[PDB]
């Protein structure tokens, strides 16, 4: 995938499969709001923002981020993310792992739009570091109700691909503008949750297969707000 | 304890459209209050019983109106006034305050023995389409309450008694009705099957 | 002036009715429409998405558990793994699917269905298994024998992780009947079990157990009729902020 | 309808059910009106049912469970006020779109019960 | 606004009348019909059978 | 303490028409009085609340109509009359006055259990608009009221109970609404931000 | 006669209804109108001055 | 600001116009910076500058004009009592002296 700057390579094609059925779009056909001229850069931001590796273990539970919040922090998006306040951009995920021919298991990547979290057992509402983890992610306590009372068994309604330890090691998700409004916030509003939850755990002689799972970035088709002006 | 079957030959498609899925017109507030605090104020949030709560929350964004039918049972000529307030303006606290006499809002006046009065609002949201499940802040210090959109307001009715302070005292029930119109869903999501514990958030 | 008259059944106030009304805030512009993509017209665009189910239908599995059972290399000679009763409306291995929780707001129910498996076991690990169905008629089959006489199919693991199976027909309803508030139970249709047909093999250095997850999907003749209210939660329980609108 | 469940008390949280149909009406007014279209999961209704509800042998016979229709239930809607009353219900009922089909001769000896034919 | 008003025999309720309905569950597809055989459409069909 | 924001996208431009920029219908007076002085009595003078006054005086000439409604709450079948009294008629001062039983001037009938009554009056102003502001004198001596124009007037409802002395005693609470139609106006004027004193002249 | 029945919401009283009415004074015409100068037809022609 | 309070939403472009008095013997010049709506004020003349910024002297021309993209502006009742959400902070015309 030579993109922009990097280009990962040496990965099974795969399927781009678009999640409902479209295309970041370039959003034509606005004048009555946002007529500060956008600036939309295009081949400054296409890197593919790489992620910290993570460990998947026997008894691990899985992990999950923010999409809007993990980028806030590094590159040439990340710093755009300041001295502006509006804009719109589409996604692209990668998501990748390895293993030999002698390990099994079953992953399943999905993606939830406007997925509100929840605490167990209380009645307060989370709070602020609850949310705004960064790149690193967080982690689900109750991975068999989502942490929000709906049931996993019926969680394939979302796209979604199964990573299946017998047959592949990837998968690839592009994911379009997902909002009520046409431009947003990024500091307030996370729209996509990306997360992969195990279902069947691993197996082995030994104990301790690490398993590293390396998840790829890479906004689409972004723009901004206006920063240059005439008069 | 009896199993029985039957074959059943069916060719309605329509029966299923979203349009006439929500049209059913539940009921949303049941209050009763006194007159001899003098009134009733109610917010016109949606998730207030469980059995519209559940079956509103299987989709992300949606768009519809209000549809409201005031219900009222409890007498020498009884009238009574519903005042809607949006937002913007200010809310009233008091019997004789004057946001009754404000006209920059809407009201209607109807009597006992007339039929239930019955308006409609149109979509007031200032998205393109209610936001159900929010997944951030309001505000932009740490403390804000995780899960309230500031496009998800509506406003609130008030209902008041408009006679004199009569010699008797009685004693106003009060029932809300509300039925969707021109429904337009997207992006479905799975039901919730643990019970609630709360009506500001998720909790279990 | 024209001569009119009064029907039995003015001034009253249906909750099903459908008339014009007056708009509260006349010459208000709402905001405008958006390509907001996702849209969905119809509620049987759910169901045709396929969705997993809870295999391991035994007690004392809590959690994530119930999504997988396990062969054995150590001892799995002949016998049964599992079955599903085939009804929606009852707790087991359906209650708590896709299709089992839009099925539980309408009455009356019938359509063709699409189940599918799908082995995780490693790469180099063989074995074969048998899928086999069971007419509404009869009763569940015992053995490996007396299953084979039914629709039977014979899958393994070396070629294809993945398999195919069609529901013929389904039906259903709720009966009320009696006199009283009686819940009449709907018929026993139909057994979908699984038999082991030979031992698992592995090589010397992966795990001796393996896995197995069911999927469930409908077709597009699942038809739907006579909405009702859901059990599914319970009437109320404790709220912490019951009123917040009327204060 | 069937599938639901009945209120038991007037305070029941089935009142407060939007899933079946229900009107509200005072008594000023001319009386309430609906109709009710055909709910046999049947083709027809079977007025004579020459069989067994169920499988094991004690099934009341005659009684077939597509004949069911359902059940209307009234209830005052107002508080629990210092005067006491009486209310008097009566009900009619009038078929419309009328196809039979068989002929039967009638009955001349008396009923006896309304669940079977007994004389 | 139309000029309306009131005859004698307003809010009356006739036994043998016919006017239009509400329907009380609308958007409900019954059961659509079957050649059944033995079909009857008028009384007078049966006196003629000995 | 919450500072958001969201995008606004608008195509309306009728909706600020001076047509329905006045059409809201705001009250114009609230009077009750007894009955056992017992009528009412109200010139249909404009600037009598000030969410109306300011609201009227962005303009120096108009020209509308009036859509008067007058809403009753208050018993045996009370039957009440709205005489309308233009100019050149003279005004009733007592409840059994010959100036009732006059037929030059309007004048409705109507009950309580009825909705409550409406008419509209055409406009009288012998000018081709109404003067808000009138800058200068009514008469040639020096002592004029400085801004009344004799061309403002327009009459005085009174509001009466036609029923004979009964042996119950009550008290009758009246209720005027007003709504403009067929809206012209001229040459706009800034609005007034200091506070008014009194109705009869601008002073602060 | 035509049959006819109610629905829910009558004998109400909006504030922002439009329906037509009754003239107080029928038969009353009114002085006609005049090229005044200086006409606003829409609110937005205000703020645009300076 | 006397219009806009009747109602509650509100959008659209402005426009600013200075005009200068002083004698016409008099020169100097100054500068004009706008801020984006995101940011905070500037505080010296070198920070401002690097804004959309203008340079507007006093001996050739008397007056200047100055475009406003865009404004937006609401009033966001969104909690459970009477409170006053107050609107975010937007933009700043700020005005420093150059000679």
């Amino acid at each position: 995938l030579k993109l922009g700057n990097s280009a990962i390579v040496t990965q099974e094609a795969a399927n781009y499969c678009c999640a409902y059925g479209e295309w970041p779009n370039y959003l034509p056909d606005h004048e009555a709001v946002a007529i500060d001229k956008p600036t939309q850069p295009e081949t400054a931001t296409d890197r593919f923002y790489t992620l910290k590796s993570v460990k998947w273990e026997t008894g691990s539970t899985g992990w999950w981020w923010k999409l809007p919040d993990a980028l806030n922090n590094i590159g040439m998006f990340g710093q755009n993310v300041q001295h502006h306040y509006l804009y719109r951009s589409g996604f692209l995920i990668h998501v990748q792992c390895n293993a030999t021919k002698f390990h099994q298991g079953a992953l399943l990547v999905v993606a939830i739009p406007e997925h509100q979290r929840g605490a167990h057992n209380t009645n307060t509402s989370p709070g602020f570091d609850d949310i705004m983890k960064g790149e690193e992610g967080g982690t689900f306590n109750h991975p068999y109700v989502l942490d929000d009372g709906t049931s996993l068994a019926c969680a394939t309604i979302f796209p979604h691909q199964w990573i299946n330890l017998r047959t592949n090691n990837s998968a690839t998700i592009v994911l379009p503008w997902m909002n009520a409004a046409p431009m947003d916030f990024p500091l307030r509003h996370n729209q996509w949750t990306l997360a992969i939850i195990p279902v069947v755990p691993l197996g082995t002689r030994t104990t301790s297969s690490m398993v590293p799972i390396t998840v790829s970035i890479a906004p689409m088709c972004c723009e901004f707000n206006g920063l240059r002006h005439a008069i | 304890a009896i199993q029985t079957r039957t074959v059943i030959n069916q060719h309605g498609v329509s029966e299923t459209l979203v349009e006439n899925f929500l049209s059913r017109a539940a009921l949303v507030s049941k209050r009763s209050f006194e007159y001899k605090k003098n009134f009733f104020k109610w917010t016109i949030n949606t998730r207030s019983f469980v059995q519209l709560r559940r079956k509103l929350e299987l989709f992300t964004y949606l768009r519809f109106d209000a549809e409201i039918t005031i219900l009222t049972t409890v007498l020498p000529d009884l009238t009574l006034q519903a005042m809607f307030v949006p937002t913007g303006a200010l809310t009233p606290e008091k019997q004789d305050s004057f946001h009754w006499q404000s006209g920059s809002n809407a009201s209607v006046f109807f009597k006992i023995s007339d039929p239930p009065a019955r308006i409609t609002i149109p979509f007031m949201c200032i998205n393109s389409a209610y936001s159900v499940f929010y997944d951030g802040f309001a505000g932009f210090e740490k403390n804000g309450l995780y899960g309230i959109n500031p496009a998800d307001t509506i406003g609130n009715l008030c209902v008041r008694i408009v006679n004199e302070h009569q010699p008797v005292g009685f004693t106003v029930t009060v029932r809300v009705y509300m039925k969707p119109k021109h429904i337009k869903a997207w992006a479905p999501r799975p039901p919730r099957t643990l019970p609630y514990m709360s009506i500001a958030n998720a909790n279990y | 002036g024209v001569p009119t008259y009064l029907l039995p059944g003015s001034g009253q106030f249906l909750t099903t009715d459908d008339h014009s009304s007056a708009p509260a805030l006349p010459c208000f512009n709402p905001t405008p429409e958006m390509h907001i993509p996702g849209q969905v017209r119809n509620m049987l665009e759910v169901v045709q998405v396929e969705s997993m189910m809870e295999i391991n239908n035994t007690e004392s599995a809590v959690g994530m558990e119930r999504l997988k059972v396990d062969i054995s290399a150590l001892t799995d000679v002949d016998q049964l793994l599992f079955n599903i009763p085939l009804d929606i409306q009852l707790d087991g291995p359906l209650r708590n699917t896709l299709v089992g929780n839009i099925s539980r707001y309408y009455t009356h129910w019938s359509g063709s269905l699409e189940m599918t498996f799908m082995f995780c076991g490693s790469f180099m690990a063989t074995g074969k298994l048998i899928l086999c169905y069971t007419p509404p008629g009869g009763s569940c089959p015992t053995t490996r024998e007396t299953a084979m006489l039914g629709t039977h199919i014979v899958w393994d693991f070396g070629l294809q992780s993945s398999v195919t199976l069609i529901i013929p027909w389904i039906s259903g309803s709720h009966y009320r009947m009696f006199n009283n508030d009686a819940k009449s139970t709907n018929a026993n249709v139909g057994y979908v079990t699984c038999f082991m047909q030979t031992n698992l093999i592995v090589p010397s250095e992966s795990s001796d157990t393996c896995s197995l997850i069911g999927f469930i999907a409908a077709k597009d003749d699942f038809s739907l009729r006579l909405m009702r209210d859901s059990p599914d939660i319970g009437q109320l329980d404790h709220l912490h902020a019951a009123e917040a609108a009327y204060q």
